[PDB]
RNA sequence: UUGUAUUAUUUAUAUAAUAGGUGUAUUAUAUUUAAAUUUUAAAUUUGUUGUUUUAUAUUUAGAUACAUAUUUAUAGAUUAAUAUAUUUAAAUAAUAUUUUAAAAUUUAUUGAACUGUAAUGUUACAGUUGUAUGUACCAAAUAAAUAUAGUAAGAUUAUUUUAGUUGAAUUAAUAAAUAAAUAUUUAUUUUUCUUUGUAAAUAUUAUGAACAAUUUAAUUAACUAAAAUGUUUGAAUAUUUAUUUUUAUAUUUUUAGUAGGUAAAUGAAAAGUAUAAAUGGAUAUAACUUAAUAUUUAAUAUUUGUUUAAUGAAAAGUAUUUUAUAUUGUAUAGUAUUAUUAUAGUGUAUAGUUUUUUAAAAAUAUAGUUAAAUAAAGUAUGAAUUAAUAUCAAAAUUUUAAUAAAAAUUAAAAAAUUAAAAUAGGGCAAGUCCUACUCUCCUUUACAAAGAGAACAUUAUAUGUAAUUGUAUGUUUGAUUGGGGCAAUACUAUAUUUAUUUAUAUAGCAUAAGAACUAUAUUCUUUGAAAUUAUAAAAGGAGCAGGUUAACAAGCAUGUGUUUCAUCGUCUCGUUGUAAAGCAGAUUU
């Protein structure tokens, strides 16, 4: 046998196996090959964070993410705080912006993977598609989709 | 380490580059290269002067002198040794040629 | 026992600026990715990619239009589309193309247009020993081909082009040519051009155009930097002020762009435009097939070559008597035939040519054409059933050995290498080109830019570098003509053949490849870090999507599947496993304590409950 | 010692009344007017961290590149070589070069009381090694040594400073202006309204990106104060179309006073550098490797002496037998102890041959269904791992670069004692799976190379060769030691030929003596086919790496027949999705 030698780093150029993956033309349904994180992070997940400046009696939780644009600056349509504590911990829900609906939970952050960016995202804001929680979407791509008008076409 | 400097106001604290009015490293390289090229072109604006034997660098002067030694001791015009280390031909007419 | 904690056992490559920092430029290509282009001194500044999609759109004289009609060129290749505009704009240019997109025309036709403009509009006079254009090409065969391609244009446009090569009385012949016929274009080797300049047989007073056909070799040490010295002389002439202002422009046509070429052009001609298509640069054409044949031993290579020749139809002349063998060894046996005979075996003639040469439509962005007839100084005057072949060997000795072996076996072969005398070399090349010999055993002499009809290329010695291999491959896969390259390899070329095979299989450029297993295996620390980050991200995504884990395992799962843990000193990973010795020191202290306790217990068990006593 | 020999140099931790209350008294941290601020350091980490390692404390030990050259005094170059030498300097001086630490290897030596054999407890055999082991770390032990310490790592003693750039550079290899960055020393007054860090000598220089898109275009701060930053109306309410309500000022960084040389990193004593001799701070300074000491753990674990049925050697002890009772000698082992524990050879059987606390509980160890005993606290004695830590880290929420008691917000966290592993601490980039490469191992016909030996030459021991063998042993995928280009017959000129412009030759050249270092000009003294195989050869648990979102796919089967992959169909038939957002194996801590 004539055993050759070739490094994996050389082949990594052609890791993508589709147009969608190679050229990121559409949402990445858990098939993103190349990721661009910040130069100092170690846990490798995008962060959509919030800020708290007081107790709930002065600053409602949904107002924490007021520095970001989009629906998050509008008062959520449904509040699930006074009644009970839902198992998923979702405390606020916004009006459906198409087939997408935005939820906010009272937790440190749920590390999900959004099918548009394809990156793991750790945040309290989660956008779900047509009530199917198996397909979550982070707030950045949710806002971009709403801005572009692709609410029902992702 | 980073060169700390004595401050004269909080503006120096906010300042990052010690000389803001100075081009970054790449622009410095570009400007230096352009200046050197311009100086070289200005030097070469005139033709390539054919310097005499005595003006050649140290590593050509002695070789040329030894090559033409016999002609120097026996004086007769028309004697030229076609040495190899001499200055290369420019390719165009020049005022000094 | 030795160590029980590692971050990266292997060792990284010393290279920093690129994958092939240690290799010389003339042996490896240069990555064209934008990351490398950014630091590149040529590919970053100016790069022309917009295209004009018609010669009619291009401003050309009726003489040039008639010339290209004679040449059968009707649709511009993308390289021509990108390069004609800039060369007409009169900027120093670097044209790059994957071996058969039409670089010759791309850098000739605009230059001839400019020369006609100078001669007619500006009315610049023509002097005896002061040519307008100097064209440079390494090999004598390529010089002759360029002389033909320039003579057609000269006959069309009224210009005159000469070319010279080694002969019996080279000095006398060249001086006589210069004295007799004043010329507009001279196609010649840079060494001879420098000889003429130094002997002041030629002058740069009226020179306005410099063209280089193989910029890589010409600017590399492979050709003694003669082109570089000539270009420096041209720059000195341009700087010179007492003569009329000549904005001499340089065109570099190069099927490869390497470190040497890019650095020379970037550091000498800062305002040099570049015409490259990275998607198809440094790759073989799509109509080329590859077959890497292993051989158990070097002896089997001759049998494999005979098998390939027989398969493609170059049947040998069966030898059955001593006189037949003697005449086969002594005298050549040329083939004979005609177009009508082959057909039985001028639109109809063109269709027959397409069928014979395997020409297929060239599919470009939104337009298609058919490859024009080859441009060689020896037309295909003879046709035979067997397919044209070219066998590239390791050297002159191997070329001649294969030639004689095939002749003894019974094949009709020609030989081409530098050591042959001038007359024999001309006769051999003429035979192969005209078709009186369908097999040509040669060396890299014929691998450098020859436009000739060859059905397939055999590598009797698999090249160790991408440059020569890709040049030989491109010798056959022209504009759209089908091509096939076989390569007989051994254990020695295993690394290179595997790398090339993978690269061709997944259609990615041969930017950096070598025959050194360590070079092709050991990664470069930053590249390994990028790949590791991507792999960790993919593992994290898979873990998030598929697996659900409890709180007491979340920490460990994230640490071992979702965290980027940088190495301690990648330059010393081969020594300390990429882990700090201090942490390694603590780990080994604990493990050695445990091992000492276990060893004491084992000694007690084996000796009867007491180590010393038992 | 016929000078404490002389001269200089160095030097010990035995030892201890110290004070009866300045701050608070519902919880955040020195300067007392109450507040505010505050919550390690060093190295490592060049993706600069939340990674990594060290530090209980007191005192001490601890590491070497000469920051400077006064009259006698005088210093070139240069050719391959012969030779040539038109033609400007100088303070002739050498000795040194952190520190700790490599799996080391080398030399010499001992060990068979342990253990493993043979012999019948003892003898014999030992580190190119005896039979898993060879005296409580088997790459053994002892003695010597400062190996490429480098391409492991760590440490490295001198505050108040006084000047340039903060991501550039990168071309192996024939006549091409110039690598840059950082640091050290040093150099140049060139005109233009203003402004502008250029150059040389010298030292060092792997802190390392894969794609896509586009493009000749896109952690620093002198003090005081000042101070400018920051839930309806293309609907809603209503009925079978009408109603409704659609600027400023101010808050934290555009300034002075005073301190005060100058725009930040090469210690300071006029007191042994002694003439000085009773009131000289000569205060002149290593948080982690040394040594000693004092603490924490520690109100701790441990220890605890009220009950005895029974050996007459020797190696082994040497513990003061007052006189113990031929010559010579009687008692009191080993495991580091006054310890698990009879050392048993011989030999015998009624000598009671005499040291184990305590007034409960948990936990832990022992102890008439089916297939209840023993070990306490307390009095007394008194260890060990550990120890960056301010009197400390209730809790929740939110967030920052990997566990983050790190940050912020919110909130409200008492003290002691016992028990409990819930969290942190207590070594761990690991597990499985697929691919790839290599190692170990096997083999022989090739390579190197042993040693040994046969044979040969010369006349039972040797010298000189040594193609066999062994293959113990080390190798056996970097081929640019290639290819190209160069081809005597310059110069002026002539003739022939030409695969449609190549090819070939030749006519011309002797000789010449006064103006004295001398003028870019000349292609002439003579190479036209090296008929490959070097590179030793080859096969299939462990190590490293990749991938885990696999690999392959204008296919498959033997010209023909047939969609791909999958949704858990059915006994060929057939529904659905898909053309990848699809298909192997693994998915554990
Ligand atoms: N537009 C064109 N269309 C068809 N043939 C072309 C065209 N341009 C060049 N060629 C032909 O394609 C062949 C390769 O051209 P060439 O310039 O020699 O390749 P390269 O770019 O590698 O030098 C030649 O036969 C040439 O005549
Ligand atoms: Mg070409
Ligand atoms: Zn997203």
């Amino acid at each position: 046998n004539i055993k050759g030698g070739v490094g994996s780093f050389l082949m990594r150029r052609a890791a993508p196996k589709s147009i969608r993956q190679k050229y990121q033309t559409g949402p990445q349904f858990y098939k993103r090959k190349f990721f661009q994180f910040q130069k100092g992070h170690h846990r490798l997940h995008r962060r959509i964070s919030g800020v708290q400046t007081g107790s709930p009696t002065h600053q409602r939780e949904y107002e924490r993410f007021h520095h970001l644009p989009g629906d998050v600056r509008t008062r959520p349509q449904f509040d699930f705080t006074f009644g009970e504590t839902r198992a998923d911990r979702v405390m606020f829900a916004w009006r459906k912006r198409g087939d997408l609906q935005l939820y906010q939970m009272s937790g440190r952050g749920e590390t999900f993977v959004c099918y548009r960016c394809g990156y793991p995202v750790r945040s309290q804001l989660v956008a779900v598609k047509a009530d199917n929680w198996d397909y979550r979407m982070c707030y950045r791509c949710y806002t971009n989709t709403v801005h572009r008008g692709m609410e029902n076409d992702t | 380490l980073v060169k700390r400097h004595k401050i004269t106001n909080n503006q120096m604290l906010l300042m990052r580059r010690r000389e803001p009015y100075k081009p970054t490293m790449k622009d410095r390289q570009e400007i230096a290269d352009r200046a050197k090229l311009e100086e070289f072109e200005r030097k070469n604006a005139d033709g390539l002067m054919f310097v005499p034997e005595k003006a050649l660098p140290p590593w050509q002067k002695s070789l040329a002198h030894n090559a033409k030694a016999l002609g120097s001791r026996i004086n007769f015009r028309g004697f030229r040794v076609r040495v190899a280390d001499g200055q290369d031909e420019p390719g165009f007419p020049t005022p000094f040629r | 026992v030795p160590q029980q904690l590692k971050a990266y056992g292997g060792t990284f490559s010393r290279s920093v600026g690129e994958r092939s920092n240690h290799l010389v430029s003339d042996v490896v290509l240069q990555s064209l990715s934008p990351s490398s282009t950014h630091n590149s001194p040529l590919l970053s500044k100016n790069i022309k990619t917009k295209t004009v999609t018609s010669f009619e759109d291009m401003p050309l004289y009726p003489e040039l239009r008639s010339a290209l009609r004679q040449l059968r060129i009707t649709t511009p290749s993308p390289i021509q589309q990108s390069a004609v505009e800039v060369i007409m704009q009169r900027k120093d240019t670097v044209v790059a193309a994957p071996h058969g997109e039409g670089k010759t025309l791309a850098y000739l036709l605009p230059l001839y247009q400019n020369m006609i403009k100078d001669r007619d509009v500006y009315k610049i006079p023509l002097r005896e020993r002061r040519p307008r254009m100097i064209l440079l090409a390494p090999t004598r065969e390529l010089i002759a081909q360029l002389h033909h391609v320039c003579s057609v244009l000269g006959e069309a446009t009224g210009l005159h082009a000469i070319s010279f090569t080694s002969r019996k009385r080279a000095n006398h012949r060249l001086s006589r040519l210069l004295k007799q016929q004043l010329v507009d274009v001279m196609i010649m080797d840079p060494k001879i051009v420098l000889r003429l300049i130094r002997a002041r047989r030629v002058f740069l007073d009226d020179l306005r155009y410099v063209a280089v056909d193989e910029a890589d070799g010409m600017l590399s040490s492979q050709h003694d930097h003669d082109a570089v010295h000539l270009l420096m002389k041209v720059q000195k002439r341009v700087m010179f002020k007492h003569l009329w202002p000549v904005q001499t422009q340089t065109v570099f046509a190069t099927a490869f762009i390497t470190r040497k070429l890019e650095f020379v052009v970037g550091k000498k001609y800062p305002d040099a435009v570049t015409c490259i298509r990275r998607q198809r640069m440094h790759r073989p054409p799509g109509t080329l097939r590859h077959r890497f044949l292993p051989v158990e031993r070097e002896r089997e290579k001759m049998d494999t070559l005979q098998h390939l020749l027989k398969k493609h139809g170059n049947r040998p002349r069966e030898i059955l008597t001593d006189i037949e063998e003697e005449q086969a060894y002594s005298k050549p046996h040329y083939l004979s035939g005609s177009l009508e005979e082959l057909v039985e075996l001028d639109e109809m003639k063109e269709r027959v040519r397409h069928a014979l040469e395997g020409v297929r439509p060239v599919h470009w962005g939104h337009l298609t054409t058919v490859a024009a007839p080859f441009t060689c100084h020896v037309p295909r005057t003879v046709f035979a059933d067997g397919k044209r072949c070219i066998i590239f060997t390791r050297g002159i000795d191997c070329a001649t050995a294969v030639y004689h072996r095939l002749r003894g076996c019974g094949y009709t072969c020609s030989l081409l290498h530098a050591a042959l005398p001038a007359a024999v070399r001309r006769r051999m090349f003429a035979d192969f080109a005209s078709g009186r010999t369908n097999i040509l055993c040669s060396t890299d002499v014929a691998a450098r830019g020859l436009d000739l009809h060859v059905d397939f290329v055999v590598n009797f010695d698999m090249p160790t570098n991408a440059l020569t291999y890709l040049s030989r491959a491109g010798r056959t896969a022209r504009q759209g003509r089908l091509g096939q390259v076989y390569s007989l390899y051994t254990k020695r070329q295993g690394v290179i053949v595997s790398a090339v095979r993978a690269f061709l299989q997944k259609q990615l450029p041969l930017e950096g490849i070598s025959n050194w297993k360590r070079h092709m295996m050991e990664p470069r620390y930053a590249e390994w870090r990028t790949h590791k980050l991507n792999a960790i991200a993919r593992s994290y995504v898979s873990l998030i999507t598929q697996k659900t884990i409890p709180a007491h395992l979340e920490r460990t799962y994230l640490r071992h599947n979702a965290t980027w843990r940088p190495l301690f000193h990648p330059q010393t990973t081969g020594v300390h496993g990429g882990v700090p010795p201090r942490q390694q020191q603590r780990v080994m202290d604990a493990i050695t304590w445990k091992a000492v306790c276990f060893r004491r217990g084992l000694l007690a068990r084996r000796k009867g409950g007491r180590a010393k006593f038992g």
